[PDB]
DNA sequence: TGCTAAGCGCACCTAATTTCCTGACGGCAATCCGC
């Protein structure tokens, strides 16, 4: 098997099978070039890919990546046991070179800008990479996330052997501060109240006034029962329109506010409250002075 | 000559759903009152009663089974459930985001063209909207509801409220008003008349006190935890997108075997439902050779399998040649 | 013509992406971007002319879309996978592949000169932004598009910036080891992706999305960014996110 | 028909809603009630746990701090309310996947035959005696004076019940309440009323400041004693109480012997008399085996647990 | 329709010690492979 199987196991950095499973043909690269070492970015040439992937096709051909994978590694092949197998002799470093001499549907290609025209980059993903990450974040506290996404099956169908030993890999946690993170009180803090009564039908409104007295401890009650202990800061309210004010009196003609009355935000725009026709009844000022003063004490 | 598909033919969607979030109200303050509905965390007791070989039965049959799993209740003064999601309806011509061959770009267009002129994609917006006005998008909180309410607001205008058990979930209504009003607008906004088309539901299902409320689950892989582990959604409970989505698209009752199985199935490319695991559109009504039937080998296709190519063009996806290497 | 800038407030995207190889959280650079490039060019399709060259990175609410188990660790979900075209395109159930997406609120200042730059162009994007994706997400909605005059029209919010010298001045070994390290040093620092550099040459090959245009294969380069409130920005311009070609790379940089 | 779908499965038709526990008084039960919540209760012990030999020498007077938890009684009330309410579903609109269609025709063709002989009267009748025994209030129906289990569906509160006059391992099938929600909800599992929403309140008059048991939540890894909190208010799961309502099961093939119900499982496990009484021929398996992959008019008692075991539910659900 | 302006709000010493912190049983079935 290790002496017959080395001419159609390639060598690789780089595979086209780690986005998607089912992208036709061996595709892939091997980066050899140099290292910058002071660029201010990570490539596959710039961390230190100890141990290359071999990525194979058929699974009849898989005893290359299968010695190399026994500890004593056979990676010492840079000790000397022998003739336990003859073209095996350090033919595991003369390998075909993965080549990149197409795409396809499942290779991820995008555009760049270049200079007012454009280059369309089909982006191969890099094994050694994702292992060498893996190897290098189990051995530390940074943030960290383990992807449990590849069953063995996908990842013998990857064809590569870093991918094999590593299906489920530990990658880099980039997330924004932890005050900046969604959960109910940022969110019920975005959604603002509106009334359980509707004026329109309020039992003792002419027309969108309050003309009962009595009406003003109803009005008073829900505006403090709905919303008692929702208080708002001034980013978390809700903006004032003009509109609004306009669209309630549209709602019975009286074009100009009509004088000795306030619009009133039934439910106040600070102890939460939407800036709605629901949410306005044209109370007189006396009335929504004291209705003012009675949420103001609470 | 057209002698193939593109090699990188691609299709964006044209009906985009939004994730969706769950709320819980009373229903004679369902305009005014809404508070939030969390999802809680339940362990469970059990005992091992799946099938296991008749050695291991013999070994385990009185066993306890812990089990971890979360679930979403009602409170014990809420009696009805809100769900609120939008949709992004878009063109179709102009979601195709990728196509290598200028000529089938040319002739895909034609046949775009030639659809808006037959039945401008008004029969197939009409099918989206019964499988808004049916509420389909309520799963398994569509069983055991008293009153079910959806409410559609397209840019700002309000439209009559829908009494969504009214509607049979296998037949398709072409004769209410309101699903009309909302069709040709859907139907205009994939012709390419209008450049975006935004949809609002609001939906009302009165269950009960402090019933069971199912939302989506999610797939999470962790070799740790293996229970159920619901959908938090901005910390309260909700669906899915795709689960949504999924239910809008079941508007296909024109596969080879209808007549028999009398019942939509979800718009996909073999006619792949996941309830019924044989394919319902293998090999002579697949999309595949019914767009090559099409576009290739020119030929006018009857206007089922036109439905149901342009309800794929609809749903969007991967669409090219069998890649070679 | 005319310098300005735009600020597009409070853009909710829904499931966008979020693998990049080596990182699960912030997409790409090079996706925001393509969304600035997507806008311009429909825009200049509407027979409007304006040049992004500049685009600021405010981040507002993320959620990451999984659960935080126990031990503190994030666990990434995924939809499931329907039918994917290939061999296997009749099975029921589908291969699961490596993928993680996430949910942002976030805040675009951009950097536009064009010959005018009016509020038109405000409702120009507004009528743009409602048929484009950012990263591969869906925009839910936005709060508004408005022009900016200086750094105090700008809302709060947390921007992205390109710190390359804490990777640079880092303690040693190869550039992997100097991220690690510079990550223990500040926990206040974020690996991101930045950009493209080449495995092979422009040329054509069989395959590719536009058969037209040049193509070359590219890996993924990523470097350092960090966190600065939008009070304790000094003059902008360190916070706009510019295109930066060479022969080989195809960098995202803040000059 | 050979072989289950490879992808089956059965929702509930019995959906319960997790209790809320109350405070009365009796004679006051129908105007008053206060929030029961639970206290900490830190306890010092013996160590009473059984010691190998090189272990008790050393820890045998040694103090045993242990943490727990508990709920009582106040001084002024002398009755603990229980409120849940059931969702009752149809039976054939319960299978939640099926891969094949001829196995869901022939499911709905044994359920309809099932509702041509007995219309779910006999299982629903059993879900009515225990409502009316109230089984669910496990150990909380130990030194109890008076137990009143009131019953209400839509706006009518049927007659309440003397819940202590009601034998456990008996079945009443003449009282004129039991038939009358049992047709409701008979008619219900047919599929002649789409659903049926059925509120429970019990009074169990227990006494002053004495204890109440409220449902254990389970730990997982290395703990106390943490119990149900529903709302604030102390509480039970609704598993408990459901496990309480399908206590039915007299078709065992060993119940003359063992002359009392069980809950009905799939192989028939019992925990409190610790047998497995169905592991054979006589279980769910076995008995949809041979009802509809190999067509037999089984005995009415096996069908009666067949269709327990479908408004149970669960993945039964072949390879 | 107003309800004040001004100064400033201690210096010391410390915050216990013993014995211990349960025993049980168990933690699902299915499916996620291109060639």
């Amino acid at each position: 098997g290790l002496f017959q199987s080395i001419d159609k196991n390639h060598l690789a950095t780089h595979v086209a099978k780690f986005t998607e499973t089912n992208s036709p043909g061996n595709i892939g690269a091997y980066d050899i070039l140099s290292s910058d070492m002071n660029c201010g970015y990570l490539d596959t040439a710039n961390a230190g890919w100890k141990e290359p992937d071999i990525v194979t096709n058929d699974a009849k051909y898989k005893r290359p990546q299968g010695f190399v994978a026994m500890e004593m590694t056979v990676m010492e092949h840079l000790s000397a046991e022998l003739r336990h197998y003859d073209e095996i002799r350090d033919g595991i470093l003369n390998m075909p070179s993965m080549q990149p001499y197409r795409t396809n549907q499942f290779i991820k290609q995008v555009f760049f800008p270049v200079g007012g025209s454009y280059h369309l980059l089909s982006i191969l993903p890099s094994t050694v990479l994702n292992y060498e990450v893996s190897d290098r974040l189990y051995r530390s506290k940074i943030p960290k996330i383990r992807l449990r996404l590849l069953s063995s099956n996908a990842a013998s169908t990857t064809g590569s052997r870093l991918v094999s030993k590593n299906k489920w890999p530990l990658v880099f946690q980039a997330l924004p501060p932890k005050f900046l993170e969604k959960n109910l009180a940022k969110a019920l803090d975005k959604e603002y109240l509106l009334p359980d009564i509707n004026i329109d039908e309020l039992e003792g409104v002419d027309n969108g006034c309050l003309i009962d007295e009595a009406l003003l401890p109803l009005i008073i009650d829900e505006g403090k029962r709905k919303g008692e202990g929702n208080y708002r800061p001034r980013h978390l309210r809700d903006e004032r329109k003009e509109e609004t004010v306009q669209a309630f009196l549209d709602k019975y003609g009286y074009c100009n506010i009509p004088v000795g009355y306030e619009v009133h935000h039934i439910v106040p725009l600070s102890q939460g409250g939407a800036d709605s026709i629901k949410n306005m009844i044209m109370l007189s000022i006396e009335h929504h002075e004291r209705v003012t003063e009675a949420h103001a004490s609470y | 000559t057209l002698k193939s598909r593109p090699e990188n033919l691609s299709f964006a969607r044209c009906l985009n759903t939004t994730e969706a979030k769950f709320w819980q109200t009373d229903f004679l303050k369902r305009h005014t009152f809404k508070l939030p509905l969390l999802i809680t965390d339940k362990a469970v007791l059990a005992s091992k009663g799946h099938e296991m070989p008749p050695d291991k039965l013999e070994k385990e049959i009185m066993d306890p089974n812990p089990q971890k799993s979360q679930s979403c209740t009602l409170s014990t003064e809420c009696d009805t459930l809100r769900i609120d999601f939008g949709i992004k309806v878009l063109p179709v011509k102009e979601s195709m985001y990728s196509c290598s061959d200028y000529n089938y770009r040319t002739a895909i267009y034609q046949k775009i063209d030639e659809y808006i002129a037959e039945d401008g994609f008004l029969t197939l917006a009409k099918r989206y909207v019964n499988n808004i006005a049916n509420a389909r998008f309520l799963w398994r909180n569509r069983k055991g509801a008293e009153i079910i309410e959806t409410i559609v607001t397209i840019e700002d205008k309000e439209y009559p409220s829908f009494n969504s058990k009214s509607f049979n979930l296998d037949t398709f209504v072409e004769d209410n008003a309101t699903i009309n009003e909302i069709a040709q607008q859907i139907a205009d906004t994939f012709a390419g008349k209008r450049e975006y088309l935004n949809i609002y539901v609001t939906c009302f299902v009165k269950i009960g006190c402090a019933m069971e409320v199912y939302p989506s689950q999610e797939m999470t892989f962790d070799d740790d935890d293996k229970g159920k582990k619901l959908f938090k959604f901005e910390g309260s409970a909700g669906m899915h997108s795709q689960k949504i989505n999924n239910a809008l698209r079941t508007i296909d009752t024109w596969y080879p075997d209808y007549t028999t199985y009398e019942f939509p199935i979800p718009v996909e490319n073999y006619g792949a439902a996941r309830s019924i695991g044989i394919p319902f559109r293998p090999d002579t009504k697949s999309f595949y050779k019914l767009i090559d039937r099409m576009i290739l080998k020119n030929e006018d296709l009857p206007i089922e399998d036109k439905h149901y190519v342009m309800a794929i063009l609809i749903r969007g996806g991967m669409f090219s040649k069998k890649q070679e290497k | 013509m005319m310098k300005g800038y735009i600020l597009l407030e409070k853009v909710n995207i829904e499931n966008a992406n979020a693998f990049n190889n080596i990182i699960v959280g912030i997409p790409a650079i090079t996706s925001f971007l393509g969304f600035a490039r997507a806008l311009e060019r429909k825009l200049n399709a509407k027979e409007i002319a304006i040049r992004i060259n500049g685009v600021g990175l405010e981040f507002h609410e993320y959620e990451l879309k999984g659960y935080k188990n126990k031990r503190g660790q994030y666990v990434t979900s995924c939809p499931l996978p329907g039918s994917i075209p290939g061999q296997n395109e009749k099975k029921l159930d589908a291969h699961i592949m490596n993928q993680a997406y996430i949910d942002l609120n976030m805040s675009f200042l951009l950097e536009v000169e064009g010959p005018h730059v009016d509020m038109s162009t405000c409702k120009s994007i507004k009528s743009t932004m409602e048929t484009l994706r950012i990263a591969g997400g869906i925009i839910r909605n936005y709060k508004k598009i408005r022009l900016i005059d200086t750094l105090a029209d700008i809302p709060y919010g947390y921007f992205l910036t390109l710190r390359q010298d804490n990777l640079n001045d880092a303690a040693g070994d190869d550039m992997l080891d100097k991220m690690i390290h510079a990550l223990q040093q500040e926990d206040t620092l974020v690996p991101i992706a930045v950009g493209f550099k080449a495995l092979s040459e422009v040329g054509h090959v069989e395959g590719q999305r536009d058969p037209e245009k040049d193509h070359c294969f590219v890996e993924s380069i990523f470097s350092l960014g960090g966190f600065e409130c939008s009070k304790i920005l000094e003059d902008i311009n360190s916070c706009l996110w510019r295109y930066k070609t060479e022969e080989g790379l195809y960098l995202c940089t803040i000059i």
